[PDB]
């Protein structure tokens, strides 16, 4: 892993087989249609930020900050989100 | 704050169908067109369907067969086929949209329409 910066719509639509992304700002995210395996962000920060279609398996996330963040269509679900603070999250659609 | 609008509720038979067409006006910047849901007596709201972005779409496993989506954008509408409409599946139908604008997301719901089958 290596320490992440913040960047305005990052929107990083290639796939990620890093492990961790420790370090995390992203305002105005714009992650779309990106399929992490075994991926993990810790100590990251998100406002604004968006997710059309994840396919994530075996990633979760720890000490996640989220703010006014809409997800749409994601794997992301309790089982796959550790503890971390969240406000103004939604969830408008899941896959099984 | 944009203005979703909301119809087609009322008895349909089972092999018959109606269509909830969602419709917004105001405040819209190449959003993500409204999708479907339904509310049920407990407080809860299953996904049914959309085809809000590009032209590509998720149905939920439980409407397979049931509800169907198709989008105009030119017109800011999405149309909820809705057939296979068997006896005991009933709901309040809701429009669920998301504002990509500058100012980061926003949501919108309207209150919903009863849809109610016919025999
Ligand atoms: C998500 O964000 C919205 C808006 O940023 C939050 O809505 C605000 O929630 C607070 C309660 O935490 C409420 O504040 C109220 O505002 C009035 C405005 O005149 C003011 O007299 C008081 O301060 C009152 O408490 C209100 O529901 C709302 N306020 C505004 C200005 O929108 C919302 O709370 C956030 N989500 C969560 C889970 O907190
Ligand atoms: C994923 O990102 C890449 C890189 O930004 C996009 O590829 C660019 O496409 C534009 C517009 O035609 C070009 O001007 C660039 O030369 C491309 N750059 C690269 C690095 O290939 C690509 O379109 C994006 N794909 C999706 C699905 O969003
Ligand atoms: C969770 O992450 C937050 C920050 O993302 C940690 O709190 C930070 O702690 C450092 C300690 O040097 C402070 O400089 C920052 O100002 C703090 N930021 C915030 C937002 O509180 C917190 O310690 C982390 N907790 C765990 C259990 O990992």
């Amino acid at each position: 892993v290596f320490p992440g910066e913040r960047v305005e719509h990052v929107t990083f639509n290639f796939t990620l087989e890093n492990q961790i992304h420790r370090g995390g700002q992203y305002f105005n995210d714009k992650f779309i249609g990106l399929r992490l395996k075994s991926v993990s962000f810790e100590d990251s920060l998100f406002e604004e930020c968006y997710f059309e279609d994840v396919t994530s398996s075996n990633t979760f996330f720890r000490n996640c900050t989220f703010i006014n963040t809409v997800f749409y269509n994601t794997d992301l679900f309790e089982y796959k989100f550790v503890n971390s603070r969240l406000i103004n999250s939604t969830f408008l659609h899941n896959k099984e | 704050q944009v203005q979703l609008v909301e119809s087609g509720g009322g008895l349909v038979q089972p092999g018959g169908s109606l269509r909830l067409s969602c419709a917004a006006s105001g405040s819209i910047f190449n959003m993500r067109v409204m999708g479907w849901y339904r509310q049920a007596p407990g407080e809860q709201r299953e996904s049914v369907a959309s085809m809000a972005s590009g032209d590509k779409t998720t149905y939920a496993d439980s409407v397979k067969g049931r509800f169907t989506i198709s989008r105009d954008n030119a017109k800011n509408t999405v149309a909820l086929q809705m057939n296979s409409l068997k006896p005991e599946d009933t709901a309040v139908y809701y429009c669920h949209a998301v504002d990509l604008t500058r100012n980061g997301p926003r949501v919108y719901w309207g209150q919903g329409t009863q849809v109610t089958v016919s025999s």
